[PDB]
DNA sequence: ATATATATATATATGTGTATATATACACACATACATATACATATATATGC
DNA sequence: GCATATATATGTATATGTATGTGTGTATATATACACATATATATATATAT
């Protein structure tokens, strides 16, 4: 019946508490390595369910909202589909995840569609960057399916722009430029002194400024006359509609503009004719300085790195450069762990090749003899043997079309090929492939 | 469902005023419900019919049905407004009769329309 | 830069007859002989590409909602997911084809339940009534990859009531009694005299009553005393705020009764004390039809039949018993064509069972050995014999230890099984396999 | 000379479709602004001072 | 008749302290308004009749 006393310590430090846990761990944070937040880590893991069959098969947003509590998802789906329509973009975000197919929105809308016109698919920057991912470090809960993360050759947290929001922290990253980031990861892999990537956004003619910690996203603007005017650029927070009802509309019922359009192949184009009765400043730099006042194409933005690392703790950060150093010197041990283990299996499956063609070659008129001898004998008989140890399972799932000469000739020259690839995977180290998958762009 | 449902009803609603329709000023544009990639090119279909017509001569192919301008990609519709196709549409001398065989609340008039 | 004249009469002969026709068949009134929309066969054509897998396995109605595009489904899925959540009950419908998992409802509340927390599965009576569904009828669209129309034993339209309405037409069919469509079915194929079956509704401890066309579906009352009474049932379509709203908010503005909540286990229960000013006969007669009628007890309703045969056109019946016969001899005709083609495979994996059979006992005993040789004259070797010919290519790649003896005999007795059910299948008729599935309910 | 018998178009309502929207917590650590006021300098002027 | 002086009033320019964000999506649920028709029902409007 249980009638008990349950004290607003406890109330507050246990389940509070562990409501601020879900939160900041695993409802607002991307990782440092993957830069997906666990909901982003849902899509892209359904993403890579249904893309098994084709590459190129186009695929409803709702057929991964179906299925994403076998994986272990148990809140709504509404939200994992608009986050799978961010992700949708290419606009708001610089690498594109995911290949698309319907209405995605532009520079001037931002709201996107609902997902019952939407196909997806994986994009190929996904396997430009995606790769290896059966080494993933499995997560500590069963039902969890996907893994803690994943792997990239980069941090793609950097890459779109990040606001991560939870109960107590927040945190913003900025996007930026590929070749910047590839040259970065270049100069951070060789150890030298490292340059600072380049802040990029899509479909945008306007100029980033960094100043004192602080960047000012400019939109441009341009005198087509002294009184008529063309705002061609505005700064990327605002879209053309709370341009229009925050800048165009306020100042338009006041008797000192009157805008049109003038888009095109761009968007933000704005013809503005100013009224007689507002004051044109023959100082241009007061011009400038009234303009960005009263237009406000500065946007100024601070950036925030508060992180969760590799081990599942919170991590407080000023640089970019940081993060590059980290993520280099997290990823290296793993790659040296694909490294060792991909030595083991790369062994015991020569092994087990060599095995299986001297067992045809001990078939053939050998006398390893099948006919007039029951199951049990040949399993015992080839267990006694030690270079058939523990693989008679598959030399008896094996077929009668391994009997020709061709096919000798054949397993011989495969378990050569795989012999000098257990050379070839021997031999090097974590530098040389790590060059060869960043150059694989 | 647009040009089965809203365009008649909304052509009853218009026709209370006929002069914009002898002023050619109503402009229907005739929108593809099908974009099919045939080889490398694209093959458009208005309607389900002109589909259906074509599907037997047509080759292989991957089709993409079109719900409407949520499905519609960028070029596309650039193409189809920078390049627009438009059925203008004008009302007949004996659009009353029609209007109320089409649009009138008996459902007898909806059942022996469909039976010819 | 296309200019042309449109006419309305050609508007409407094609556009508006084409939107009365889709409602008709592919929106509204089902087909006659399985009693499924377009749009159910495909909730029912996703239920087995979910339970392909696993019967048991409890999908989401999201789940049945999301992946349904591929099978040729163009239209709104959100149609798609409440006509899901319109079938798998069990107070509205006598018969389920679903189960389900979550508060479905009850008779009490009339709202379907969201796509946001009820799993369902496939029930077994797709299992007990639909059967051999790889012999559906192709339809003509190669996108629909849901059949023409599904195989059904029984008509199902007549189980749990279809209110079908659509340009200008309109039909409704009304739920029955399982026992009397499984004894009319029965009669009706003996050629006997077939009953009408009684009309059932689930969840209804009242009465339904045939009067002339009409049906009068009974809510049922007692008098707790004198000026004290209990309604236990009411009529389905009304709920009980619909109850609360149409028949006891206006009473009690009219000071005529009082009532309260008495809902038991078993339905709608309501308590009701008759004020002074309502005043009751002392004969129990006109008492009763005065309490009938004022209560609102009565349902009546009335039939139409305007249903859809299988070579696309309408069909109006005036009672059951015909779309019974016409469902019986179109049923006759599929069950003879359906095991004349069983007839057709059962004679070809003879065929293929004792080739098998007669291709191994050469292999163990025999000069057909194959070593060291080239695959391909030895394929074109067994192509020489006859009845080795047109089965080469899975006899190269079939395994090694039916090469031992302990499979030599079981190829043979799997071979005689093979015979036994050739020429026990040989033999069968229409009359007997159908009154072995009658009886496996 | 108005009481009442009666007839007929109003109100759901069923399911299918096809589409919208909306109140909120989360939080930084600024972003833009909303006035805003407020204290102080200096101008003129005028009326005192001479 | 003219020096002059200081007083306060209004520009003015900045520096305060607030105030409103909405950010940017995630997350939770809910609401909306139409087209497709017969079947009752109901309720009140008119006739008449003594």
């Amino acid at each position: 019946m249980q009638l008990n006393n349950r004290d607003l310590k406890s109330i507050i430090d246990n389940e509070a508490l562990a409501y601020a846990m879900y939160t900041v761990e695993n409802r607002a944070i991307p990782n440092m390595i993957d830069g997906f937040k666990p909901v982003q880590r849902f899509v892209i893991a359904r993403a890579l369910d249904l893309a098994r069959g084709n590459k190129d098969k186009f695929h409803k947003l709702a057929s991964i909202a179906g299925g994403v509590a076998d994986l272990g998802y148990h809140h709504g789906e509404n939200s994992a589909q608009d986050a799978g329509a961010l992700m949708a973009n290419t606009w708001n975000n610089n690498f594109p995840l995911l290949d698309g197919q319907g209405n995605f929105g532009s520079r001037t809308v931002q709201k996107a569609a609902a997902s019952r016109y939407i196909f997806a698919r994986v994009s190929k920057n996904f396997y430009n960057v995606y790769k290896d991912t059966e080494y993933a470090p499995v997560h500590q809960d069963k039902e969890h399916i996907p893994p803690a993360f994943y792997l990239p050759i980069i941090p793609t947290v950097l890459l779109n722009g990040v606001s991560g929001i939870a109960t107590g922290y927040a945190t913003y990253i900025l996007p930026h430029s590929v070749s910047s980031v590839k040259k970065a990861v270049l100069q951070a892999l060789q150890g030298k002194k490292v340059t600072k990537p380049k802040v990029e956004f899509p479909e945008f003619r306007g100029e980033v400024v960094e100043i004192d910690g602080q960047y000012e996203i400019r939109g441009t603007y341009k005198f087509t006359s002294r009184t008529q005017m063309h705002i061609t650029e505005i700064p990327y927070k605002y879209d053309r509609e709370t341009y229009v009802s925050k800048i165009l509309d306020p100042l338009e019922n006041k008797g000192f503009i009157t805008w049109d359009d003038a888009c095109g192949e761009h968007g933000f184009g704005f013809k503005v004719k100013f009224r007689k009765e507002y004051s044109l400043s023959d100082n241009e730099e007061e011009r400038h300085a009234k303009i960005m006042k009263d237009f406000g194409l500065i946007e100024r933005r601070s950036q925030n790195i508060t992180v969760i690392n590799e081990k599942g703790k919170l991590q407080v950060y000023d640089n970019v450069v940081d993060l590059i150093k980290d993520f280099v010197e997290v990823r290296k041990t793993y790659v040296q762990k694909r490294i060792d283990n991909k030595i083991k299996e790369t062994e015991s499956a020569f092994r087990l090749a060599f095995a299986k063609a001297h067992f045809i070659k001990k078939v053939i008129s050998g006398e390893i003899v099948v006919q007039g001898k029951t199951r049990k004998e040949l399993t015992e008989e080839l267990s006694k043997i030690d270079m058939y140890s523990s693989y008679v399972d598959k030399l008896v799932g094996m077929n009668i079309f391994h009997m020709t000469s061709d096919e000798a000739k054949k397993l011989a020259e495969e378990a050569k090929a795989k012999k000098e690839e257990n050379e070839y995977w021997k031999t090097t180290d974590v530098v040389t492939e790590y060059t060869k998958d960043l150059e694989e762009i | 469902d647009g040009l089965g449902s809203i365009y008649p009803s909304l052509l009853g609603f218009f026709s209370n005023w006929p002069e914009l329709f002898e002023q050619g000023r109503i402009r229907f544009v005739k929108t593809p419900v099908i974009i099919a990639h045939v080889g490398k090119k694209q093959e458009w279909f208005y309607t389900v019919a002109e589909y259906e017509s074509a599907k037997d001569a047509l080759p292989k192919h991957s089709i993409r049905y079109i719900k409407g301008l949520g499905s519609l990609e960028k070029s596309e519709y650039r193409e189809m407004i920078q390049n627009p196709v438009y059925d203008v549409v004008k009302l007949p001398e004996n659009w009353k009769e029609l209007f109320e065989m089409l649009m009138g609340d008996n459902a007898d008039l909806r059942k022996e329309w469909m039976s010819q």
